[PDB]
């Protein structure tokens, strides 16, 4: 028995195998046990090696033979993973045979430096009225989806993924955006309903699902986000664009903590390791916009954070907020009121005033941005224009699940509210108004929507054409 | 002399030697690697073994791997060749422009200037910002701190100072990227090429660049602050010229220490920080100062976790600063930019003998009415504006105008705001608030003072609002 | 009308100050409980850190 | 300390800032009318 | 002592009796006399038959008198009984656990003795994974089905505590029981601005159900925002728009309260089982303003909206 | 002894608060991981196994009983504290006493709203 | 540096006044020679300015021939930066105050053990004046940073930590230091050592761990508020909270 | 500012005058300055007499200048002096402790230095026992009694 290449287990408990031997093993190298399970050598000590077990460690007894893979922990990457549900290591778990990948990339590679990057130019359309207008996301950007439990954090991610269909069905290759969902600590029933929701919307054919659920061990939950990021980097480097959703980084930190504390590493703030900022920073930094010299593609990151009782000032939330470019706060107060999605317009921001909105949205959203800000001060004499207009616009910002709108469609519904065709109308009737108005414009006025996309803005002819539609629709709506 | 790696746990690496044991702070070259990997010696564990910290990723390292001692600490390029060039913690270039052909070298670790080397010249430094120059004006050579929470506007404020001061400043400058977004470093690099600070085609650059962003490991971010100021130490000591040292963010230096303090063997201090937080900051900060030979005017951005100024990291830094600019989130959410707190920003040069009695009385007069304005706000909450007396209504009217007249659109933040950037002179700033406190613009509306340059544009904006109404 | 309005203000402000004092007493106790909890919790982090070494 | 009501950001703080903004929205309209009449006459 | 055991007994009384498949109760670290109360009550009703072989319930008990190792593993024991009916037979099972916190609480006790570094608030470091492996088994597969109503204890009325906080992710529907609501007299003391569900969606329940549900949560939120102003200044200083918002909110708060069948012995009032369609119509009428003239106490502890009006007619 | 031999007995633990701090001392000296208010993880188990032994035996097992009246000291009327809530979740009812009622002279000062005993209600005379 | 304070018998009630030259202090919160008066408040409230003006004021007595009324000053800089102490020493030089002033300086660059010792070193220098019939003033600026230095030293020595990671005997640190400052009776020389410790409160929190210790040690305290500073009250001494129990007797009848 | 020391001296005088019992003043962890102030006030009043043996107080000081080991055992030293007059002379003794918080603080400091894992709010695990073993010795007995007037500093004005 060669102690250099192979090694015997000294002690095993709580998914931490202390291995004697393995003198030639590298830091963060994968290892195979005699049972078949895989591991990862993190702690290299003089007398032993602290190995963490990927999966159930209860098959591993004392004195088992630990082999070497002879390579840093890596996962398969490519276009074969699209439409396939996989685990943290990159194995298929949807009963559709093995993956036909012909390439592998390391999990913990460094993020692109200063030279490969370039200012964020291209738009990342989520298809949500509140997001695209007020808090626009650009390609190669980190936008945090922070909020409490059951506040539609995941709902934003699904609507964003389903919104990419119109781009991916089209002929334009550079307008595409391949999605990569990553589940950390979620139960399988939640992920099973999620993949079906994508399948029902024809969204899976351009999306990857890295599932690391609560039944899976802590090392897999720790690794899953990095594995998904590596799959996104494949596109980023090779011309194409990609989107990734870490759902969520809070449960990753709990998994990383468990793993670290069982490796006898000392506890820090709230029992977390000392480098929990480094955990999320190196992951998120990899999300960037590459220049034309290196490829032109990008990787957009949408990390999720769960706040306890609306405490954004907590330890892990404050770390992720400082890392990301912008953040989107989802408050429970707006949620219970009926305002869904419950995106707080005041606190939520996006640090990018580039070509993310486009010229069409920039006109209508710019005026909506001011009026809502004017409203929010008064909301808390002849001056009911500001108070009414704000309530009317807030109702338009509501949006049902699994119904992402195009950029040209969002301009139409805002145009009615901004110009003042909902002022005399009742606040409760705006949901029915927009439903019938959106269905009407999509059904008949395809040339109008098409010309807004062609010109990229609201022209004088299109403005005059919109005036005739909303004025007649209003009179018809009312009795 | 040569040593073998005996243990590797995260960023911390233990290396054992047979005879030639290296001192502390020495750079150790790890053999059998693709990229360069420097390990800095932290502790002597005993039995001819030393505990080190990795300046880059530790993945791939094996037990019994060869490691050579350099002899001296981490030495880096210094001089005019560092200008217009980005470099690592360890000194290697990362701007795809070949090696740096420097003449002299300099170690990142060095003793701080002694008590006899300290200067006492307190000359005012006019930035062109209304809130700074009036209330908490910076000194030429002194140390400047920019406190602020997440996204309040530290990075926008420091780039505005780089835009205004560095261009007007004839001498050289240094920017130290410490644990911040690499995207911002990419934007800062190309922006200085457009404005013509960093020159590619010829050697006439006025800014040196050092970067250790949040993608880097703990050891890297804990040492770039030293790597950055070491370049500035050359422009101070060797070349008798004035220097500017911009840092963003200095919190990440102190943060980086705590990320490996547990693994080094320290018992954790209050709020999860290392017990050496005061001394590690002290030895670093004391080097950044104006000696009798040279002069470094530093501008350090300071992150404040959850806007908590009582936090050890920002709290300890207050003692090291001559002038402070504490950014508030409450002020930022009103629309006032820069969101500088007028009642929480001080300076040593704020003295009637240093900047004159007219500067002092007006500055203190703004802080008096703004402090009284807070006391009335409590009474307004219950009573309301209408019930108050004419004396109290006048105080609130003037105060709210002064709050908005403090705001100013920056040239760096044109894309964010939309308005054109401004730059108000010293005497124009002082005269503006003097007229408002005297009560010469009681007839004008408060909206005209919001986001404007000098007092002249406030009257000019009042005409536009009058025509529209 | 003035004497009736003045007496009502006196009574209304009296109830406001008394109701405010009632809330301060509750918040004072809640503050003291949370004050002790932070001291105890933060100390256990330090002891756990020392014990791990 | 002073200004504690607005720092808390509760019902009294939001109603206080709303009250101020209302009052000065009215006074803004009065003063803009004063500038109209002064400019014309 | 807010009302989980009363609530779970009511749900068993309502749902478990009107059900084709089997049921499974798991007494994890709770009162032993409650097991005796439940056992004899089920023999009384007939769901547990001693003579015949037609029992609808399977009992499993590792109560608070047992050591930690027992209480740490008894949740898995009762779980395995329900899994047999799901996997092999393919039956719709009704699982009932009380209390699931005692599984995690028992873990912390043994964790100390197992030689682990303690996590936040003295809990075990393997809090998520131990609960994860246990909870993930409790789910509806393709072949069978399991419906789990799990009672969850909240240490020191702190929902941010690790044990209850971690449990939220493993739930389709939550029911937060507040003490403040219980002390007022509103039973069951379910917090309407805290309890949530995933099936609550206009696509599933309908737009009428949804719009009425959020209308109730909106006016209760608006009522909660004005509590600071009412406490200091008073109701007189509020505007007429606000007065109506408060009046209806108090009536909506009281109409949420309901007399239970299991609470007939304790309270004395007869229990009520309100249908789904009548529930929506009751709150919808109050929101629109069809019962503003009636008093508040008429809505307190009644079944449908008809009995609330009948109770107001009794008063004069 | 009485319970098992067909006899009824009463026991008063005065008080379990002062027992808890005594057991906390032992655990903190044992160097066991502390939690809420520096109490160990098994402070619930401490009182649970004690109180469970207080029970009503059927005729088959003697027909005796053991009635428990554990006492708890709250600080500033904080019934939501760690130790009170643990003992509240074990016992079959509470008798909360207030400082306000006791100070006025209303003795015994019993909070009628918070104090309950549903199990003892069944074992009550029809006259009362 | 390590010496026990005077016992019960050598001491005596404070009698001779210690003139700061500040109206608010000398009138409402009078200090006596041998007393320990805390100068507590937030950053930028003017704590050091109270100390510096007190040192400058002693020139009037020290230039005179009356030996009983003289006062030798001692400033102990702890955890400050050298450029601040350089500015401080310049100010004392300009006012012609240095000739009777010792400046002990343990700056931020210095190792923690030096910051730990600096007060005790500075105190022992002041004890020399006390034990030779002369009067001395000592200013610990500040004891907050000493505790951080002492914490670093104790934690790195693997000594068991207590509240807020400070060592067990953190109260004893400042107690044995401040107790050494006293007023000796005629029989034991007749001299005195007057202490003016400084504490930095976080957000005006007087009930914090380290401030509460030092407040409970000293004979009185001078609270400084940020609110009062910006309103116009400079020095920003809150009269309501600031008190001096011992120094009320040690005051001229004219005042 | 409320005649604290005057009240203390009167209780010493009145108990000695009426009940014929001597007193003891245990100075636990307070200011040595205050110990000097009281010592001379007692001489001024007459409860202490330096000329003849008619003194009514036995002073036992261990102030904040002394280490935590000393301060923790000062109350026991003064207590033992009071126990003589109860057990041997059969008197109604009066034992002052100024103050009881410093006895508790010293016990917390000693426990911390030994390396015992602290309890709630940074206090020692042996909080109840350390207090209990001292306070239980202050009682009425067959032979006599010890009544104790203990000063209390409530930290942060928090009784909890
Ligand atoms: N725009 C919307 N309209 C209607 N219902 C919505 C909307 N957004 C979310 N919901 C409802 O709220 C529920 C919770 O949303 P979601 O699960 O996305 O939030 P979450 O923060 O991810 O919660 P968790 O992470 O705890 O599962 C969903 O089941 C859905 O029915
Ligand atoms: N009486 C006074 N009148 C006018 N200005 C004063 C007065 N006292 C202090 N100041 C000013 O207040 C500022 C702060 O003073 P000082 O440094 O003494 O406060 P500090 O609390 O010691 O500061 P730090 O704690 O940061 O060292 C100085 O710039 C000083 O000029
Ligand atoms: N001078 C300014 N004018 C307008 N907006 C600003 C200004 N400074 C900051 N901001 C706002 O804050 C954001 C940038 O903050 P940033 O400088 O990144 O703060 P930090 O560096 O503390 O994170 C932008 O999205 C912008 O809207
Ligand atoms: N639906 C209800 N109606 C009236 N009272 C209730 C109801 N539910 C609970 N209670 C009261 O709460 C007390 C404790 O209930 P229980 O379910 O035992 O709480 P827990 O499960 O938290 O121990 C009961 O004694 C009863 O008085
Ligand atoms: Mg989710
Ligand atoms: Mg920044
Ligand atoms: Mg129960
Ligand atoms: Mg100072």
């Amino acid at each position: 028995v060669d102690l250099e290449e192979t090694g015997r287990v000294l002690s095993i408990g709580d998914g931490i195998a202390r291995v004697h031997g393995l003198r030639n093993v590298q830091a963060e190298e994968m290892v195979e046990f005699s049972s078949g399970l895989k591991g990862m050598s993190l702690n290299l000590e003089p007398d032993n090696v602290g190995v963490v077990v990927f999966g159930n460690d209860k098959l591993i007894k004392e004195g088992d033979i630990v082999k070497r893979t002879g390579a840093i922990v890596d996962v398969p990457v490519g276009e074969e993973l699209l439409g396939r549900v996989v685990d943290a290591l990159g194995n298929a778990i949807d009963g559709k045979g093995p993956i036909g990948s012909k390439a592998r990339r390391r999990v913990g590679l460094k993020a692109p430096g200063i030279i490969p990057r370039i200012s964020v130019r291209e738009p990342m359309q989520t298809g949500i009225k509140a997001v695209d207008s007020l808090v626009p996301i650009g390609r190669g950007q980190r936008e945090l989806i922070i909020g409490d439990r059951q506040t539609g954090k995941t709902s934003i991610a699904i609507d964003t993924i389903i919104n990419q269909k119109r781009f991916n069905d089209g002929t334009d290759e550079k307008k595409k955006l391949y999605c990569i969902y990553v589940a950390i600590g979620q139960k399988r029933s939640t992920v099973a309903q999620l993949v079906k929701r994508l399948t029902d919307a024809d969204a899976m054919k351009y999306t990857i699902v890295v599932s690391a659920t609560a039944s899976d061990a802590a090392p897999l939950q720790y690794l899953a986000p990095y594995s998904g990021c590596s799959m996104g980097e494949y596109f980023r480097d090779n011309g194409k664009h990609a989107l990734i959703i870490y759902d969520d980084l809070s449960k990753q930190a709990v998994a990383y903590r468990q793993m670290s504390l069982l490796l006898r590493r000392p506890p820090g703030r709230e029992a977390y390791p000392g480098d929990v900022f480094y955990l999320h920073s190196r992951l998120l930094e990899r999300a960037a916009k590459m220049n034309d010299a290196f490829g032109g593609g990008s990787l957009t990151a949408l990390p999720v954070i769960e706040t306890q009782a609306g405490d954004v000032s907590a330890y892990i939330p404050t770390n992720v907020i400082s890392i990301t470019d912008g953040q989107i706060f989802l408050e429970t107060e707006l949620f219970y009121k009926g305002i869904r999605p419950a995106i707080n317009v005041g606190l939520s921001v996006s640090r990018v005033g580039s070509a993310a909105q486009t010229r069409a949205m920039k006109q209508v959203a710019g005026t909506m941005k001011l009026e809502l800000a004017q409203y929010r001060e008064v909301a808390a004499a002849a001056t009911q224009q500001l108070l009414s207009r704000g309530v009317r616009l807030t109702e338009l910002l509501k949006q049902g699940q699994y119904s992402p709108m195009a950029i040209e469609e969002q301009v139409a519904v805002i145009y009615a509210g901004v110009r003042g065709y909902l002022d005399k109308l009742e606040p409760s009737k705006i949901t029915k108004f927009e439903n019938a108005f959106l269905s009407h414009v999509i059904s008949q006025h395809q040339a109008l929507l098409g010309k807004i996309r062609t010109d990229g803005k609201i022209s004088e002819e299109s403005d005059a054409k919109l005036k005739e539609i909303v004025t007649n629709f209003l009179a018809g709506f009312e009795a | 002399t040569t040593g073998r790696i005996v243990a590797v746990i995260g960023a911390v690496v233990d290396v054992q030697f047979d005879e030639g044991l290296p001192p502390i702070l020495n750079a150790l070259e790890v053999q059998g690697r693709e990229t360069r990997l420097v390990l800095e010696v932290a502790q002597h564990l005993g039995e001819s073994t030393v505990r080190t910290i990795a300046m880059d990723g530790t993945e791939g390292l094996v037990r019994g791997q060869k490691v050579l001692d350099s002899g001296a600490p981490i030495r880096i390029p210094v001089g005019p060749e560092t200008l217009g060039r980005i470099m690592n913690v360890i000194g290697e270039p990362i701007d795809e422009r070949g090696p740096i052909k420097t003449k002299q070298f300099a170690a990142i670790h060095a003793e701080a200037p002694e008590f006899v080397e300290m200067s006492v010249e307190q000359e005012i430094l006019v930035t062109g910002i209304k809130v700074v120059d009036l209330l908490a004006p910076y000194a030429k050579g002194g140390k400047i701190g920019l406190f602020g929470g997440a996204g309040v506007g530290k990075t926008v404020l420091i780039m505005e100072l780089i835009n205004n001061v560095a261009k007007a400043h004839g001498g050289y400058s240094v920017f130290a990227g410490v644990g911040e977004r690499t995207r911002e470093g990419n934007d800062l690099y190309h922006e200085m090429i457009e404005s013509g600070v960093i020159n590619l085609k010829d050697a006439t650059s006025k800014v040196a660049l050092v970067y250790g962003q949040m993608n880097e490991p703990p050891g890297a971010r804990a040492r770039v602050a030293l790597t950055g100021l070491t370049v500035a130490e050359y422009f101070r000591d060797q070349e008798g010229q004035d220097v500017l040292l911009f840092i963003d963010n200095i919190f990440r230096f102190t943060q980086a220490g705590s990320e490996v303090s547990a693994l080094l063997g320290r018992i954790p201090s209050a709020v999860g920080y290392q017990p050496t937080l005061a001394t590690d900051m002290g030895t670093m900060q004391e080097r950044i100062t104006t000696t009798k030979k040279g002069s470094i005017t530093s501008v350090q951005a300071i992150y404040v976790p959850a806007d908590d100024l009582t936090d050890p990291a920002p709290a300890t830094t207050f003692a090291h600063l001559d002038a402070t600019t504490v950014l508030s989130r409450a002020i930022a959410e009103l629309g006032i930019y820069p969101a500088v707190d007028p009642l929480d920003s001080t300076s040593r040069i704020m003295d009637p003998n240093i900047v004159g009695s007219e500067h002092y009385d007006v500055a203190r007069g703004v802080q008096k009415i703004l402090q009284d304005y807070k006391s009335l706000q409590d009474i307004i909450a219950i009573l309301g504006m209408d019930e108050l007396s004419e004396e109290d209504k006048l105080t609130v009217s003037r105060a709210r105008k002064i709050q908005r007249f403090l705001s100013q659109p920056f040239q760096v933040a044109e894309v964010f705001t939309g308005h054109l950037g401004k730059l108000v002179p010293l005497k124009e700033t002082i005269k503006g608030f003097q007229q408002i406190l005297a009560g010469e613009y009681d007839h004008l509306p408060e909206q005209a003072f919001y986001m404007v340059g000098p007092i002249e544009e406030a009257v000019a904006k009042a005409d536009k609002l009058a025509e529209e109404h | 009308s003035t004497t009736s309005e003045q007496s009502a203000r006196m009574t209304a402000m009296d109830n406001a100050s008394k109701n405010a004092s009632e809330m301060i007493d509750k918040l004072t106790l809640t503050f003291n409980r949370t004050r002790q909890a932070v001291i105890t919790k933060e100390l256990i982090e330090i002891i756990s850190g020392a014990a791990a070494l | 300390s002073a200004g504690a009501v607005r720092d808390a950001g509760g019902a009294f703080g939001k109603r206080e800032q709303a009250e101020e903004e209302r009052y000065f929205r009215a006074r803004a309209k009065e003063q803009l009318a004063a500038l109209k009449k002064h400019h014309e006459n």
